[PDB]
């Protein structure tokens, strides 16, 4: 019967003291998290809990402590907003895609049936069986235990129908086509490509 | 009244555990608050040792600074080339860091201490016997080699048809040791005249020596840089001088044949049909098949004379099986695949 | 503003200088700023 009064009083007192002290600590952390958040990437994670961060200013700093996030929920390559000057990680950032990458996605879905391609029946069959057939089947390809090839290189003289076949494949597939060009992935800034 | 006290104890224990979890969360908050005061440290490479207490460090994308160590750091760990973390204000070396894996080195530094049986590479018993006779004796017991006097067994040559299993030959020998097993095919050792050297001739022998024995295994040197005297000089350089930790060269391609320049040369025999059956067996293993299958007349009709031909016909029989729900490939299907490929290869 | 974050946060690309996570000043409203458009930011 003593445990009622003694324990309830003590535990509620510790609850309230710890609660307002947690609110104080959280307020201090929030006010200390200066918003600018210089964006940086974790190039590697190493044990002492410590990280090597390459900032968007093209310079890499070692961090004696991780910061305000958890080291377990991190890996190489993640986007983290570090402090402008302290360079300490303040929060993790969701996967960010450049405007060029988003524009790279096919949204108009050009309409080109395979009937518009003449003289390439074997080539169309190879492309559809290497790029589309392993896509919407998958599990049965594993059932036969046969490895579907990872990539296809369409090569030949100009005007043979390479880009035409690619456009037709984008037309007659439900996959999210991601078109691009070689010169697109060439930029002034180091590491931009 | 006992049940009332028991529900009381249940609630009070819940409150105690809640306080414990709150205490853990408060400790994490205090830990991150303490972590807040920490500041980053610039990353650089120690280029040179000026004195005991003076160092030369190059910031990754900064200038070169003359700096000194902190104090309680083992100065021997700071060789030229090591990665260190300078303080951001006094620029003193604070701690050392592992190197960061470099680009170029992806097939030059990867280790494969695997166990690939000679059954996987089928139909080449004589070649694997010869490879063992060449590599095992120097690696196993060099004491007899230094006793007789002849130190260097380097050289070797496996000319034959292209892509018939040259890599598997050095992979078959991987049954005993041969961990690093680098593949630097037609590149990064000569580059026409000299272009790749030292940093592209010596790191082979360094990363082999700092680990278990391996095979630089340069490949298809008929396409290096795409000059002869340069190759003559490169093979006659100090490569055979040190011969670190019994690492051999397993060149594969098509007075260069004397000792010290090229050791025993073996012609990879054209895949015999009686060996074609073994190749087709060990390639057609993983693909899901049926009981009535039989690999006897295929090699009779399949005279494509290439191992990759066998791999591709194994894949192409399955590719035929993709049409219709066939989870297994029938003998007629293999026959169709070979009568397709062995004739398509002619074009 | 390369990416919008939802107090909303905004990731900005200062050409070659750097990438920052910033917020709008009180002068502009969140509706005006859209993803991918170029905006002016103070130097501090
Ligand atoms: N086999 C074909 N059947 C029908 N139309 C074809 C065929 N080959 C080319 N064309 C047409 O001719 C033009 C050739 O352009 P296409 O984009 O196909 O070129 P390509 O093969 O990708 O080569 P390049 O990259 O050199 O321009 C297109 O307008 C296409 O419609
Ligand atoms: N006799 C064989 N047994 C099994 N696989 C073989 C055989 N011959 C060739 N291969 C296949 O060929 C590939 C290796 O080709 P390789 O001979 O290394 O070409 P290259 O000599 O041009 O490097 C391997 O993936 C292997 O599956
Ligand atoms: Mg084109």
């Amino acid at each position: 019967i003593k445990i009622m009064k003694s324990e309830v009083l003590r535990v509620t007192h510790e609850l309230q003291a710890m609660k307002d002290k947690i609110k104080e600590n959280s307020e201090k952390i929030k006010v200390n998290k200066t918003l600018p958040y210089l964006v940086s990437n974790v190039i590697e994670l190493l044990d002492v809990k410590c990280a090597v961060i390459k900032t968007s200013t093209r310079q890499t700093y070692f961090l004696p402590v991780i910061g305000l996030v958890d080291a377990e929920k991190l890996k190489p390559g993640d986007l983290v907003g570090v402090n402008k000057d302290s360079y300490l990680i303040l929060e993790t950032l969701p996967t960010e895609y450049d405007s060029r990458v988003k524009a790279m996605e096919v949204d108009e879905r050009p309409t080109e049936q395979y009937s518009d391609i003449g003289g390439l029946d074997k080539q169309i069959q190879e492309l559809v069986e290497a790029i589309v057939l392993p896509m919407n089947h998958k599990e049965k390809f594993e059932n036969l235990g046969i490895q579907p090839p990872k990539g296809v290189l369409m090569y030949g003289p100009p005007g043979t129908g390479k880009t035409l076949l690619a456009r037709a494949c984008a037309a007659q597939t439900k996959a999210t086509f991601l078109k691009l060009a070689g010169p697109q992935l060439v930029q002034m800034f180091i590491g931009d490509g | 009244k006992l049940l009332e006290h028991k529900e009381i104890d249940g609630r009070l224990k819940e409150l105690r555990e809640q306080l414990k979890e709150l205490t853990k969360q408060y400790e994490k908050s205090e830990n991150d608050l303490k972590a807040l005061q920490s500041v980053g440290q610039i990353v650089g490479e120690v280029l040179k040792q000026l004195t005991e207490e003076k160092f030369i460090v190059k910031a990754t994308n900064g200038p070169r600074y003359v700096v000194g160590c902190r104090r309680q750091l083992d100065k021997s760990k700071l060789k030229p080339g090591t990665r260190v973390a300078l303080d951001m204000t006094t620029l003193t070396i604070m701690r050392y860091l592992p190197r960061e894996v470099d680009p170029l080195v992806y097939n030059m530094s990867h280790e494969d201490p695997g166990n690939v049986s000679y059954s996987e590479i089928g139909g080449l018993s004589e070649q694997i016997r010869e490879l063992r006779e060449v590599i095992e004796l120097p690696l196993t017991n060099p004491e007899l080699f230094q006793r007789v006097g002849i130190i260097p067994p380097k050289g070797c040559l496996l000319y034959g048809p292209p892509g018939t299993g040259k890599t598997l030959l050095a992979r078959a020998v991987a049954s005993q040791l041969d961990c690093n097993f680098l593949k630097v095919v037609s590149s990064s050792i000569v580059d026409k005249y000299i272009g790749e050297s030292a940093r592209l001739i010596r790191e082979m022998f360094n990363y082999a020596r700092d680990h278990q024995p391996c095979i630089i295994f340069m490949d298809e040197i008929d396409a290096i840089g795409g000059i002869q005297r340069t190759l003559m000089e490169l093979l006659n350089q100090m490569d055979g001088f040190d011969t670190l930790h019994r690492v051999k060269m397993i060149m594969a391609t098509n007075a260069l044949l004397r000792p010290g320049r090229l050791d025993r040369k073996i012609h990879i025999d054209l895949p015999n049909e009686q060996a074609r059956l073994d190749i087709l067996k060990i390639h057609a293993g993983p693909i899901t098949k049926h009981g009535e299958i039989d690999y006897e007349a295929i090699v009779k009709l399949s005279d494509g004379f290439n191992g990759a031909d066998l791999r591709n016909v194994c894949t192409e029989a399955g590719m035929f099986a993709i049409r219709a729900d066939h989870d297994f490939v029938v003998q007629e299907d293999f026959m169709k695949a070979v009568r397709k490929v062995a004739d398509s290869k002619k074009l | 503003c390369t990416k919008i974050i939802n107090d909303p946060k905004y990731i900005i690309n200062v050409k070659q200088f750097a990438k920052f996570v910033v917020d709008l000043s009180d002068q502009v409203a969140p509706t005006d700023i859209e993803e991918g458009m170029r905006v002016g930011v103070d130097r501090n």
